[PDB]
């Protein structure tokens, strides 16, 4: 209750730093999301390594929605 | 020829005039019409008389009136210094200048224009100074009671009035400081009328 | 969920939705507990209860 | 008596007010003025408020928190704390001799040029009050660094908070 | 009951009708037509002689109109500032303006729950009296604030 | 002797902290995108042509807004006294704009709400006229 | 080649090069680059040319 | 003698930096919407002007949806103009929906050319008092 | 086991690991009671609880 | 939590304010700010008349200092040395570099908990004062030390 | 040079040395991994990792 009541006093800056509406595409489509890790090793055992420099993976594939989302769903 | 000192009330007329320094002490509302190139440090006149100059060219030039004359020079100046005591009026057409100091004391009309990279102006009363088209980099103004300042700050501004002081400002400079102490003023009194005119931002929104 | 009111929802999205020619904005959607909108600049937020 | 506009750019008749009130004896009002006005005294006063004195040698520097002595992203100083502004100014008064230094310093986070920018703000603002104040431009140079001589960690909350800050240095001869 | 509050927070309409009285009787002029409220203030109370400055005890004051202008629930506000003629017409709307910014200003700062603040000036543009012997002390240079109870 | 520091505040809040920590990073990461963004495109012209200030346009606003559009340009029109239009159409879809601030006038508010805008409608003004012209954004 | 203004006044203006060159202008003057000198304004520092452009303070 | 504080200041740390770095974002988004965002050039906007003619000049409320060519040609006949049109009629016609109440048959016909835009356009001669719908190829 | 920080691992090495261009290290290896690490050139014990 | 110490051992902050009282008092330079400190040391505690050389009884307050230093945590720790002009430069840089190699040894000897520690001697190249009437009974002629508190 | 995924540890015990030798020793304790170089005269201390594999 005291997290909460707090976070409803320091209302507006919160919205204004978390906004989507900016971010979303013209075709009312929210983009999708990224993944992005750097400088990967794995063994698997021995005589057997791995090395990359970068990786990106696709975690959620873009779809419509009807209105932005907001910090209610994720803080409260 | 290096100095001329008239006294005696007659008219002077001359053209075409040559010379690398020269001083001149003007008396008796001595009627001066100069219309050569010349280049000087000094000059001095009585008052109460008029006095035209076309053509000025010198590296320094120091000047304090005494009386009340009637002063118009046109050229370009590196000037230093100023003071005023009676009821003068002086205007300019170029100056290429740094560091200036004015000082008014009873009144003064001063016309100025060109560029300053340092500015302090003190201002005591009856005093109007109508610095505009004289943008300067950095401008400092005290004004006491009754003075009047058109200024053309340029980026660096800092003002002070004690009381029935008005300093009306031409332009919007990156930093503004202005204080009143009884009834002073600074104003932007600019034009609202241009297309592209630019307001307020975040270094800027300073209140009276 | 149908609701029927002159606000305009914001918060939990919805499926179905209709606008009359005054402005009456009728929607479908899932069910919520609560709703948030906007009235005039001002959000504010909706109880739903009877669930 | 006094305004609380900084008495509306005047010096104060303090010692005389002081007096007056305690003969309402002289050598007890003379004592009273001098307890006041004493340097030190000044000095705990600072220390009582949030301002920060240090001496070494000869060169002398003061603190002053922008948090505490200006609104926040805000070139304009708040009105509140003016004693301690009063102050400086009769600490000043102490030095009519010395060159002036005074700089600014800002946080880690944001566009540099704007912190910057941020930064010649505060400093110019300082120094021009101090103009009022009635110190000939001449002894004065301003100047707003950005985060380079930090004093202080900057991923730390309070380390930051003790970061961003207003400095001014000032030498005797 | 004691989930759903019966008013709005902070509701006094006793006090408010007392403040009223109050500014009423201390000479600022409070109206009401409809919906619609409408407050003056003489400039001389707050300003000096043809100044963009106030002095300390006008706070005072802004407190109380602050205070007042915080039970009501509204959306738009619009203040302007009318003056006498001095010298020019562009000087007077320069400083109508000026002192409408630093009240509109120090009101935001206060607790005011608005949407939309309008600030203007018009100097002596459109007088209000046609005696207009005194200067700031002639009661056509004031300052007015407008607003409509919305609900 | 009592010793202190300078800055002495109200005790903070740990989820405040945390709520700092994520922000700054978030704040960075949009910092330099948008530096990235005016690296790789070049911008060419502003929006000060079509929308050109004049006179009665520096009467001046405070204003904290994040709802609709219409309503909120209507009631700028209103204070301007200018006509007020609108060209295309409402799409079902509401067009939302966030916009809190102090001290702005009326031209360069405008310009923000366009840019806020972008690529939703586009804001036109015509002081001969004194109108405002409101076109949505009309496609497929 | 770009030019500028650097101090204005009623009749007689002073103009910049952009390497460096000096100018004392009046109304009537040929300059390079903007053709024909007509009118000049002290209330804006917007300078309209013969061949068409527009001349203002530099920045 | 009292001016209070402002009562919703960040007084503490965590709030100033918070205010900060929204400053620091809400600068950020301003700069990714001025880099991205498109204008147009009003010296060649492709909307027709009014016609400034006295029988343009009137008031009327109207509510439509459907096809333009009547619509258009009642409005001509409302304003005493001749009408005709020029092209081929396209198989589906091209669809406007106008609610208005109170304003001018000039912003009528300039809202009615905006949306049709590309298929068609029209044209207005106060001379020979006359309109012309103009199709596309 | 996964390991969220942005210090150095030393004791039990470790199958995967991945560092994040801010500077922050993530590791996955097997399950252990104990760690040590690396913190400014200083050794460093880290007591795991709730195996 | 029974398991955690409750604090660092051996800290309390009241014997570190007690502490660094009583060494100001004494008259030994120290100075906070942020988590930055210096302290500064007049020669004619530790060395004779231009001296390379540490005086017995110098050895109770460099216990003190030491004991001091060790309350807080760091990571590295500066030593530098100021002197008067007495020879050339290179005498005065050699004698003054010598002194903080000595100190620094002993400070490292003794139970200090730094991971680096670095030393030199600048002579009289950046004078503190510019009264120099004195030799090395001048303030100016001093050693110093500055360091980061760690977190 | 790239920082490899296997992080290059030493350890350093010594009393009372040139940082000439501090760095010299350090190179030789890096060994195959990575070098140290110098340019006084730009007043300039560079690292370099092994390109291998």
């Amino acid at each position: 209750k005291i997290i909460d009541e707090q976070l409803n006093k320091q209302a507006r800056n919160l919205d204004a730093i978390y906004d989507f509406n900016s971010l979303v595409l013209e075709h009312n489509i929210l983009p999708p999301v990224l993944l992005e890790g750097r400088n990967t090793l794995n063994l698997a055992d021995a005589q057997s390594i791995r090395i990359s420099d970068r990786t990106y993976k696709v975690a959620k594939q873009a779809h419509f929605i009807t209105t932005p989302p907001t910090w209610r769903q994720y803080l409260w | 020829l290096n100095r001329f000192r008239y006294e005696g009330a007659g008219v002077v007329t001359g053209n075409n005039l040559r010379t690398s320094y020269l001083d001149l002490y003007l008396a008796n509302e001595g009627t001066t019409r100069l219309a050569g190139n010349i280049g000087l440090q000094k000059l001095e006149a009585v008052g109460n008389g008029v006095t035209q100059i076309n053509g000025v060219s010198s590296r320094n030039l120091q000047i304090v009136l005494k009386g009340d004359p009637k002063v118009l020079i046109s050229g370009f100046v590196n000037l230093r210094q100023l003071d005023m005591y009676g009821k003068g009026t002086l205007s300019l057409y170029w100056i290429k200048s740094d560091t200036l100091t004015i000082r008014a004391k009873k009144a003064a009309k001063i016309q100025l224009a060109g560029i300053v990279n340092r500015l302090d102006v003190e201002l005591w009363d009856f005093a109007q100074f109508k610095g505009k088209y004289l943008r300067a980099q950095r401008s400092f103004v005290k004004t006491h009671d009754k003075s009047v300042a058109e200024i053309s700050a340029v980026n660096h501004q800092s003002s002070l009035a004690t009381d029935a002081s008005d300093i009306y400002y031409y332009n919007l400079s990156k930093t503004r400081a202005d204080f009143m102490a009884f009834n002073g003023s600074v104003l932007d009194m600019r034009e609202w009328g241009q297309s592209d005119l630019k307001d307020f931002d975040r270094y800027n929104k300073q209140f009276p | 969920m149908y609701v029927r009111t002159n606000l305009t929802i914001l918060s939990p999205g919805w499926l179905a939705s209709m606008t009359s020619a005054d402005g009456t904005h009728a929607y479908e959607m899932q069910k919520s507990p609560v709703l948030l909108v906007s009235w005039h600049g001002k959000v504010m937020q909706l109880k739903v209860e009877g669930l | 008596c006094f305004h609380p506009p900084y008495n509306n750019f005047q010096p104060d008749r303090r010692a005389v007010k002081r007096v007056g009130v305690d003969t309402g004896g002289g050598t007890v009002g003379l004592v009273a003025s001098i307890y006041r006005d004493s340097k030190r005294k000044i000095i705990r006063d600072l220390q009582k408020q949030d301002i920060q004195y240090v001496e070494y040698g000869d060169t002398r520097t003061l603190i002053i928190p922008t948090d505490k002595y200006f609104m926040f992203s805000s070139p304009r100083l708040n009105e509140i704390c003016y004693p301690g502004l009063n102050n400086v100014i009769r600490l000043l008064n102490f030095y009519p001799q010395s060159t002036i230094y005074v700089a600014g310093f800002t946080d880690n986070v944001g566009s540099r040029s704007h912190k910057r920018k941020l930064s010649q703000a505060q400093a110019e603002t300082m120094m021009t009050f101090l103009w009022a104040n009635g110190i000939a431009a001449k002894r004065l140079k301003a100047e707003g660094y950005g985060d380079k001589n930090a004093i202080s960690d900057n991923a730390i909350i309070h380390g930051s908070a003790q970061n961003r800050r207003i400095e001014i240095q000032w030498f005797t001869s | 009951v004691p989930k759903l509050p019966c008013r709005v927070d902070g509701a006094c309409d006793a006090t408010i009708i007392k403040m009223m009285t109050d500014l009423n009787k201390k000479g600022i002029k409070v109206a009401s037509v409809g919906q619609n409220y409408l407050i003056s203030i003489p400039a001389s109370a707050l300003f000096a002689d043809q100044s963009p400055r106030l002095n300390w005890a006008s706070y005072s004051l802004l407190n109380e109109i602050a205070a007042f202008l915080k039970q009501f629930r509204k959306i738009a506000i619009t203040v302007t500032s009318y003056s006498s003629k001095y010298v020019s017409v562009k000087r007077e709307r320069a400083l109508t303006l000026a002192r409408s910014r630093v009240v509109s200003e120090y009101l935001w700062s206060q607790g005011v729950d608005s949407r939309i603040i309008f600030t203007q000036g018009l100097g002596s543009d459109k007088p209000i009296t046609s005696y207009t012997l005194g200067g700031d002390r002639s009661p056509n240079a004031r300052v007015e604030i407008t607003f409509r109870r919305a609900v | 002797m009592k010793f202190k520091k300078p800055p002495i505040n109200n005790p903070s809040d740990d989820a405040t902290i945390k709520l700092a920590e994520a922000a700054v990073s978030v704040s960075d990461s949009m910092l330099e995108m948008a530096k990235v963004e005016k690296v790789i495109t070049p911008p060419s012209k502003d929006n000060t042509l079509t929308i050109p200030n004049a006179y009665n346009l520096q009467a001046r606003a405070s204003v904290d807004w994040s709802g609709p559009i219409e309503e909120l340009t209507a009631r700028i029109a209103k204070a301007a006294h200018f006509r007020f239009r609108v060209l295309g159409k409402s799409p079902s879809v509401p067009v939302l704009i966030s916009i809190s601030t102090k001290d702005e006038s009326l031209a360069e508010i405008l310009r923000d709400i366009d840019y806020q805008a972008g690529k939703k409608a586009s804001i036109h003004v015509y002081p001969n006229s004194q109108v405002v012209e409101l076109r949505y954004a009309k496609i497929y | 080649i770009i030019y500028y203004i650097q101090a204005v006044i009623p009749g007689r203006a002073w103009l910049i090069g952009s390497n460096g060159s000096t100018l004392t202008v009046r109304e009537g003057s040929k300059i390079p680059g903007y053709g024909m000198v007509k009118l000049i304004d002290s209330l804006q520092g917007r300078i309209l040319t013969s061949s068409g452009q527009v001349i203002k303070f530099s920045q």
